[PDB]
């Protein structure tokens, strides 16, 4: 019912490797009122403090939000290496 | 056409009986396995793992506990299509007997290869080899802070295997090591069906990228490992499974486990002086709730959980019967992508699960266990750092005379491991071509496979009694 | 005329259920009884009992196979009396399912009455009374050495109940204690048909004098105290047995435990660096023999026995089978006077108890536990020889205020008690009628029952570790 | 398949009761070739060293062959109390 | 705030004093409802159950309770030992 | 009887000296049948897997024996670092 290691190793080495990128990404993490399910929303700035992007991940199991947060923030990473 | 004739295989790997046979003759078959299963020394190193509390539960106690759901969730789905007359038109008119036993022997084994310490022997575990590898380096063109000279990127043909065994060496999972526990090791030599039913997940361990859409809750967590491509692709032609499919049954034995999860915990903790019932019962009541806790009030501890488990039990299992009856076809192809258990029954095991771990997972004793297992298998995994410097030479001439006038300190770190250990290495290594470029790469990856079996074969007493005689404090 | 349905009953003792049953709800009911049993205190205490050795086996462990034998040995009779169309003549048509359920659970309740140190501590508690009572001196016309002055010979009605008080409480035995363990403290509340299932000997535990020459088997150890003579009575009453009759199914239980004998403790020694397989197959060879232990030679040690154990269970089981089919009549009616095992299928089993005997129970280690067990059951018998030199008015005051301003030390020593043994002596007491001259008498033998099983309900370390601080050396 | 404490303590309780009336009990156990049982036997003499009684049980359990001893034993005594 | 053990020594010195002269001493305490003393009650029997005395007293310090409980016992030992 | 630690870090030292030239050194030991002494083989080769040379030495001292396959060791290298 916890969450495996290799999960958050994942979140954590994407966070990691699209930060060295001069970005950086705030976290925040609540439970839903009648969904019944755990909810997170990452927002991913820049160092001037402007806001680039945001999003919002609904699920009830930890390993599957996770997967769907790290490939969700591959993404972003890779579509801003298509262009500056 | 659903048949479970093609399902409950009765075959098995080595000296496998052939020919046609009979009701009583393969009730015979699967009576032998419970014989082996049970009998065996991995059941009973259980009695010396923790769950939760270092007259308290260990790992061995509450496997028979799911045990017993899980029969009984079996015979009530059994009953159940008795009552339809479809126990002849899905064939399992003559095969009644095998379906508990499956079902039993895969609960019982549910937790044979999870490491010392838990969760937190697992991270520990995982750690380590991320800082000797570095697999996050491999994911795209040759760039490297690996230590391993024949790892590092330099030969697309040659690189893919590279990265392969780099991303495996760093996901160590106890469901994925149930599996060569039980087939390489030990070697049980046991039914394809009694296999299937101890596969929970179906995702490789080298995998890297994004699951699939349609089945990211059978891909949540690693299944297998790279040195069981072979051994899971006979047992996927002998039970008719698609790629990346699960076993029916399989689905019986993880509801069973969610049951039986933070109910035995609070009789636990109330009989380890923490608190009262009459606190216990204020924590449930503000923490919603029907008149199934309600009832079992009315000694007193010991017939307060007596009442409220059969509450609970007479209310959720009729629910997975049906859920499981009810989505038979996609269950039954292996392409399910839910758990039987956004209903009434799921509030009840939420309440449990805040109630314990709101109040009994955050005492002060239950968290320096967790700081204490991780700190010795990290110390463990780096006083056997010296066999993983070696060069192939060395460790071949070590492991064949066994007895090296030029390494006084590595031939004795090497004899400290248990034989079977040593025979599987030896085993998986005398099937490689020799005269190979690849050669080196898999003797390091049976190498290091060798060290992680060996450190989570062990009991949580005996690696904190190594670890402090190996370091000269005992 | 057999007839097995008025012989298993699934009636209860509090708020049975009464009227007409079908199948699915018989096995409603047998169920549950197995879902008390399994989660039960009693059950979970014996992962800390040791069998021989202090992944060596416990006492689960060993009931854990056991029950396996057991359950094998019924499905095999079942199997053989559909080949013969009896099912339908002895009325186990409809009675299958629980035909295996009452053996497997009695199986696995066989051993919860026995003390601390086994053997060496059940002489202990037996020992220290006899000193104290000295029922030798009873048996005639009265004479004394007894040390309660309520129970010296004077006045023959009271006389027969003195000697029967006094010959009792010096025979303690497990399996006597299983049946007080089961309905009066722990009050499971099971149907009558598993309650007899452990009632092995039939000997009541007052009885002086010559048993019966056609009961000297089933007499020859005690089989339930005085405090159990109305339940047992009832029992009786409802299962259908004569006096001196022994259950039926109670014959599979004892078969099952004398195959799971000698076994196992050859394993924990060959796995205790005691001997080799080569040395344990010389002591074999050179012991007496068939081709039941060779074929099972040709790593080693894990799959020596794991053949050894499946030849030796093929060639006995079937043995065990036939004997219980040609001898139904006499077990049937409860008077038969053998065990199932003058054949060479007994010759082989007690080639195994002789090695055992000769090169395992003879280790130093083995003999020293069984000194200091002694030596400790009989230190805590002392300490609380204090309560049992209190008065009738003394001890009442004690039970009733708790709080006693007389007593300081006496009134600590009776806090330490479990709380269900307190409510057990206090109900009982609650009985009796306060107007009657015999009312010291079943007081004091309530009170010394109170004391044997508040020190036979312990764990061997348990006890230990209580010696070792109420002496105020640790 | 042990011995019972029980079945001990009478056997020794009767050689004592009947040792105390100026007697004495002697003992020999053995293993029998092909009969498959224990034997037992015991002999009663004086204080003069005459032999009084000789008795032999043969019997393949434990518990059984004791009770047999010990009401032998028994018998024997209240035989010699009846006179002398 | 507690007992003295000399006192509780002297109490039962007394009752077994009196009680080897074929008597019977039962005992009863409690605590007041308005008085705020404790409360103590003696009753002097004997073999063949009949009562021969009675006394209560009242004290909210333990140790003069049963300082006068042991010293009103002593005076009825002795004036039962004055005759009879 | 043993081998000293001197002897062993000499060896060492020289295979690893000799081996930072783009080297490699192969080692073999065995018992002779009749000449009652150890056996040692060492061969020098390349990278490429081509075989330098070859040498063996006989002696039933541990420690003499390792002193040969030290200067020997060094007798090749400096040897191969006359020239190339
Ligand atoms: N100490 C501790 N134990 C926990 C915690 N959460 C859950 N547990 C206990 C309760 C469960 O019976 C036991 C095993 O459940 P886990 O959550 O570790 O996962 P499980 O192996 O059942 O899941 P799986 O099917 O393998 O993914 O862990 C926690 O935060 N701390
Ligand atoms: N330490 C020790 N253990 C023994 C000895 N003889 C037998 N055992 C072990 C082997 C058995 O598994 C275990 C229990 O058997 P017992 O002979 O004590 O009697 P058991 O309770 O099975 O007999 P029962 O049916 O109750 O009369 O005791 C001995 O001399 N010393
Ligand atoms: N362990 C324990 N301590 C107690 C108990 N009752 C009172 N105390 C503690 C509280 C007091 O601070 C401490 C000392 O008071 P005592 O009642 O022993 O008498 P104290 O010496 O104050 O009286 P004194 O003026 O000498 O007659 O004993 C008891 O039942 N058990
Ligand atoms: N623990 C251990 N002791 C050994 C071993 N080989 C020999 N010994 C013991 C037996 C000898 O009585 C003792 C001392 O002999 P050594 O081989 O250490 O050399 P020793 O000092 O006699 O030689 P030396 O004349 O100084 O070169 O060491 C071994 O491999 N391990
Ligand atoms: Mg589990
Ligand atoms: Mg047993």
């Amino acid at each position: 019912g916890r969450l495996y290691s290799g999960n958050l190793a994942a979140f954590k080495a994407a966070t990691n490797k699209l930060f060295q990128l001069d970005l950086a990404v705030i976290y925040d993490d609540w439970y839903d009122a009648y969904t019944r399910k755990d909810c997170i929303r990452l927002r991913i700035e820049d160092r001037s403090g402007n806001l680039i992007d945001t999003s919002t991940f609904y699920h009830h199991d930890e390993d599957v939000l996770f997967n769907m947060c790290t490939d969700w923030l591959n993404h972003m990473y890779d579509q801003l290496k298509d262009w500056k | 056409q659903i048949d479970f004739r093609k399902k409950i295989n009765w075959h098995r790997r080595y000296r496998s009986p052939q020919g046609v046979k009979t009701e009583h003759e393969i009730l015979r078959i699967f009576e032998s396995d419970r014989g082996r299963i049970i009998n065996s020394p991995a059941i009973r190193r259980l009695q010396q793992k923790t769950q939760v509390f270092p007259a308290v539960r260990t790992r061995l106690t509450h496997s028979m506990e799911v045990q017993q759901v899980g029969r009984y969730i079996a015979k009530e789905i059994l009953s159940r299509l008795k009552e339809l007359k479809l126990l002849e038109a899905y064939g399992l008119d003559e095969l009644t007997g095998p379906f508990e036993s499956i079902v039993e022997m895969s609960c019982l084994m549910h937790d044979i290869g999870n490491p010392p310490f838990g969760h937190f022997g697992e991270a520990a575990i995982n750690d380590w080899f991320r800082q000797r590898l570095h697999p996050e380096d491999a994911e795209s063109q040759p760039l490297d802070r690996c230590s391993v000279a024949a790892l590092r990127l330099r030969e697309e043909p040659l690189n893919e295997l590279r990265r392969k065994i780099r991303q495996d060496l760093c996901h160590f999972e106890g469901n994925a090591q149930g599996i060569r526990l039980v087939h390489t090791l030990m070697r049980m030599n046991l039914t394809w069906a009694q296999v299937g039913g101890i596969l929970k997940y179906t995702r490789p361990a080298w995998w890297r990228g994004e699951t699939p859409e349609t089945h990211h809750y059978l891909m949540k967590k690693p299944g297998y490992y790279l040195s069981e491509e072979a051994y899971i692709a006979r047992l996927r032609k002998e039970l008719n499974l698609a790629l990346y499919s699960r076993f029916p049954l399989t689905w019986i034995m993880e509801a069973a486990d969610d049951i039986s999860y933070c109910v035995a915990d609070l009789e636990d903790a109330v009989e380890k002086r923490i608190f009262t019932v009459e606190q216990l019962y204020h924590h449930l009541h503000e923490a919603w709730f029907s008149l199934v806790v309600e009832n079992a009030w009315e000694s007193t501890e010991d017939q307060f959980f007596m009442y409220l488990r059969v509450n609970t039990l007479n209310k959720l299992v009729p629910y997975a019967a049906q859920r499981f009856i009810d989505n038979l076809p996609a269950i039954f192809a292996g392409t399910f992508n839910h758990a039987l258990l956004a209903s009434e029954c799921s509030d009840l095991l939420k309440l449990y699960k805040n109630v314990a771990v709101k109040h009994v997972f955050s005492h002060p004793d239950v968290e320096r266990l967790e700081l204490q297992g991780y700190r010795v298998i990290s110390g463990l995994l780096e006083i056997y750092r010296p066999l993983l410097s070696l060069s192939l030479s060395d460790f071949t001439e070590l492991v064949e005379k066994e007895r090296v006038k030029r390494f006084p300190i590595e031939s004795r770190l090497f004899h400290k491991l248990s034989t079977r250990h040593r025979l599987a290495y030896v085993e998986a290594v005398s099937k490689l071509p020799s005269d190979s470029p690849e050669f080196p790469l898999w003797e390091y990856y049976y190498r290091c496979r060798l060290l992680q079996d060996y450190i989570s074969g062990m009991t949580d007493l005996y690696a904190w009694d190594e670890y402090r005689r190996l370091m000269a404090v005992e």
